[PDB]
RNA sequence: GGUCAAAAUGC
RNA sequence: GGUCAAAAUGC
């Protein structure tokens, strides 16, 4: 085919509001569209988000129909200097099609692995075209694929780097006609 | 463990074969100011100074090659809208013997060609340098005077909006140099004489503007107190008597937007300028196609009937020729929504089929020839 | 030649999914075949000169014409010249990809360079404008995958 | 083929600053060109680097043309007087052909375990020439492949070290003329 | 009219064809100044700046041209009489990083020759500057690092009465490139190492001097802390232990009239310098012809009974080497008249039907190979 | 007569 | 294995 190892590519980077208090809840809350492109988030506080304009961010939030299996990757750099004895927070992680409360959850995982973890998954795109799905389109009243978190003592479980990689049978086909895409510095 | 070099291939006296891009010796560029008015020397020099003008592939192998046995090529460019027209020509002669005359009379009898980019967007002339042989040398082309002439006939119609430039490339070809000598005396066939037998302007309107044009050709181009000269007229006016057929090539140039039906025809000089009857004469009606620029016309040798002496004297009368004429006249009309004049330039090719009884003692000078602005 | 991430703009990038895919790959090759369309009154004239080089080189380089290049010309009422390079035209696959500010002296990946032959000549006001559009890669090899360089540059517009 | 199982080489060995002023921040950084053989390092402190005149190590310096895939190995030895309750310190590893920050990362690892841990990877040299790479050369503006590293308490995880191995299908060409390495003692 | 640029043929993208003189893309000439000493750079920089050096016929052929499916080839020549000797070499590697040694073990690995120009008065070296496939272009060599460098290794024997100038004639051959790669895990057939395997030094008179060359060949050569390296030694070494058939290439570098019967065989590093009975060993007695400067030597497999270990730590005392070793001596006598030195250099050119059974995690550096005046 | 143009394009 | 040398000259 066309391969290369080991070569993943950014999409996200979510950090966690810094003004937090603890009170008012131990949860932050957040959200990552996978197949749209969009990270969603509280009202807990003034959060730093990050969408990479990477060959592949790029290239998803552009096509307008797509099929195969994408590799998703999601790690938690946290704070260290909090004491390994000293460790509260879990991480509640879901993936779902839609960002409502009525839809039910395809895959959950929650780590709670002190400074650092790592979590790697496959996700498929199947769709009512000929196997080709559309973001969130009210053709087949569609969906997308959503990567949603709940971090507990957020001033710990600070960061959330998210990667994903093609799969060699990943196929599109159209153009979903989008802005520009904002480079930083 | 040892090379010979003896048995190397370092002795080639070949010349340089390739594809057109592996063939390139040249590239000038001329230049053509848009207040350029004709009869302007756009650029005289050598051939070799031309020829010499970049470092492109098949360039050292024109310097560091004795015998080149295939043709110069050149191929021109300049790209002129449909509402002007200017008239250059790259006039390749053989010596210069001093300040020397640049008219096109004197300087189109080798091998050059004109062309109104208005219409011919890219030319390509291709000639042998040594007319009496098969190769050619650079210090040939050096030690003996070959010259390239770049002149403007018929100036600009339309003055364009800023300057001008004409690329010309220059290449050595994948053909083969014939000689084109000339025996004064036994003449050949078809004899070239390439003659500028005038430059004829028909101003806007409805003027039968009737230009006659003497069919006696030797001595040559008429100069205030001299002749002008180029060899097939020298030959020609070697002999004394002359016929054939006679095939002229009649170019524009004036903005394919200036419109003309112009009539030839084969007389005398006697007649009157409202002459209503001259079209029940055989005649030939030319009409230019917006891109067309140039139009052959042959008149054949049954449109005479006695050979016509090659010299007559310049005072000689209208009314005193017993020598055939060119007559060229409007049969309609020259219209335009443009300020412009018809302009179409008039030389002869080939007599073809000729005969010679005679030779000239000569007479003293001869008459003019057209020629004037744009 | 380098032509992924795409069109550059101010503090951004534009992107077409035939660009998004081919940026996917990290190096490539293969026929490049572009289509040059006039877009000027047919009364601007050009002759306009097409090859393949590098940026090392100056804007008074005699010398080009002696590279394969391929003269263009354009009929009164014609506006489309179909161009094709062969994939002889480069010696070894180049990058996808190369950074925004890679000055002209640094890039080591082939160019697409447009001339003047002659020059531009009409007998009314304009520009001679024509529009370039890599129509398809036909033979091509991708040799990688692109991890990704931050933004692209720029692509020539204007008025009229 | 050739071949023999469990015999990798020896590449880098990277120490951390003894002199660190936990103010001026709480990080270290320093990368390794794999493809290069360069060990580029902080302004933290006196570092102490060394790179093992190895069979590849060797090999890779001189090699001018390199197609196939290698196996990297990178240990961190640490601070073992350091009581595990008292673990504060994570190390973020980066896998990058460019030292540019315009670059983008390929692959991104966190690891937090306290005292010692070990990270297996592949990386594959895909380039331009027939499928051959030459280290960062002007030709196709080419690249490499470079590992670099990010420790939090440095203090802690003191020592890297790292290790790479051949694939059955490494294939060079060329001589890269390079000035003689340096031999210890 | 008119012509069509488009079916003009300026867009042809060939490798120049032609006579060994139209395909001349460069000349340079190199300084040979008479108190050369041997170790002497006489000229290291990049082979594109080698190629660039005037214009001559595919001069601009090679520098517009993007792609060239031929050879760069090399014709030298500089005559020396009999009674004296230099020993040049050009060594073309495919890329310089820093400042680099210009040995003979680090520059000999991909395409280097060895000549006396007193015996071989014009050598011919062709080389395929891209290892991995079938092209090059001077871009690639500009901007990758192609490097020549030309250096003598046994400086002069007699020192001539003035200056010398090697000159260096450059050109693009007539035929194809073919590629060189190296699978370091899985080798070929022949594996192709070419290793300075000494420059071996014999003073006149009658002394056995006896040089013994270690047959272990990891690491490379050695230096004042630290270790000199060449990739067909870099991935031997990848290896552990290895046997085959060791083709080695003795080259004179003295003045054929320095004259020595030089004896080889293969043993171990346990024996004496006395001993008596070597030459009851299978041995090959080497004579030099006087205009003779290349004797290749062919040391079969059935002379090693098992395979050996491709390094030895550097101090392992010649008593306890386990390894295979490769024995030159005097058989008769160093004789002339005229001082010298008898000098002849040992490259391992390529080791044929070899076998490798292991994996080296390796041992830090090697040990020193010879070299020295003149 | 020479020159030139022409006997046409795409994968 | 590549390179190289070699399978030779004159009218």
């Amino acid at each position: 085919s066309i391969s290369q190892q080991t070569v993943w590519n950014q999409m996200a980077t979510v950090r966690t509001p810094l003004n937090f208090d603890s009170s008012k809840q131990s949860f932050c809350q957040f959200s990552v569209d996978l197949l749209g492109g969009g990270i969603s988030v509280d009202k807990t506080g003034d959060w730093i988000t990050l969408v990479q304009n990477s060959p592949i961010s790029n290239l998803l939030r552009v096509a307008a129909w797509k099929k195969g299996c994408l590799m998703v990757k999601v790690v938690m750099s946290g704070n260290a200097a909090v004491k390994r004895s000293d460790w509260a927070s879990l991480v509640q992680v879901f993936l779902t099609n839609s960002n409502s409360t009525e839809h039910f959850d395809a895959c959950r995982w929650t780590k709670s692995e002190p400074h650092s973890w790592e979590l790697i998954f496959p996700i498929e795109v199947c769709g009512p075209n000929n196997g080709f799905e559309m973001w969130s389109s009210e053709w087949a009243n569609q969906t997308s694929w959503h990567l949603s978190f709940l971090v507990d003592n957020p001033k710990q479980s600070t960061t959330f780097d998210v990667l994903l990689g093609i799969s060699q049978n990943f196929e599109i086909a159209g153009n979903t006609l989008m802005p520009a895409f904002s480079v930083p510095q | 463990m040892e090379t010979n070099l003896f048995k190397l291939s370092l002795d080639d006296v070949e010349t340089p074969k390739g594809s057109m891009l592996d063939l390139k010796i040249s590239q000038s560029k001329i230049a053509l100011p848009k207040n350029t008015v004709g009869g302007t020397i756009l650029r005289s020099d050598l051939l070799a100074n031309f020829l010499t003008e970049g470092n492109f592939r098949a360039s050292v192998d024109l310097q560091r090659t004795h015998r080149i046995k295939g043709m110069i090529k050149m191929v021109a460019t300049v790209g002129i809208p449909e509402n002007t027209g200017i008239a250059l020509a790259c006039a390749m002669n053989s010596s210069i013997r001093g300040r020397a005359s640049s008219d096109i009379y004197t300087i189109c009898s080798q091998d050059c060609e004109l062309w109104n980019p208005a219409c011919t967007k890219a030319m390509t002339m291709s000639f042998n340098p040594n007319p009496c042989s098969d190769a050619w040398s650079l210090e040939f082309l050096k030690r003996t005077g070959f010259h390239c002439d770049i002149i403007c006939v018929t100036g600009w119609t339309a003055t364009p909006m800023q300057d001008v430039q004409v690329t010309i490339d220059w290449f050595i070809s994948s053909q083969e140099c014939v000689p084109r000598t000339y025996c004064v005396l036994n003449p050949q066939n078809p004899f070239v004489l390439n003659r500028w037998m005038g430059k004829l302007t028909f101003p806007q309107g409805t003027s039968r503007s009737v230009k006659r044009m003497p069919l006696s050709i030797g001595g040559g181009a008429g100069a205030k107190s001299a002749i002008l000269m180029n060899m097939p007229n020298a030959v020609l006016s070697m002999w004394r008597y002359f016929v054939g057929d006679l095939v002229f090539e009649v170019s524009k140039m004036t903005s394919p937007y200036i419109k003309c039906t112009v009539s030839f025809f084969i007389a005398f000089g006697n007649l009157a300028d409202d002459t209503i009857n001259f079209e029940a004469f055989p005649h030939k009606l030319v009409q230019f196609g917006e891109i067309q620029e140039k139009v052959v016309l042959k008149f054949s040798q049954e449109e005479f009937l006695t050979a016509w002496s090659t010299q007559v004297r310049p005072a000689t009368t209208l009314l005193a020729d017993g020598c055939p004429y060119l007559y060229a006249m409007v049969h309609d009309s020259s219209v335009s929504t443009i300020p412009g004049d018809f302009v179409i330039g008039v030389k002869l090719t080939i007599i073809e089929n000729m005969c010679a009884y005679g030779l000239n003692p000569g007479i003293s000078g001869s008459r003019l020839l057209g020629t004037i602005p744009q």
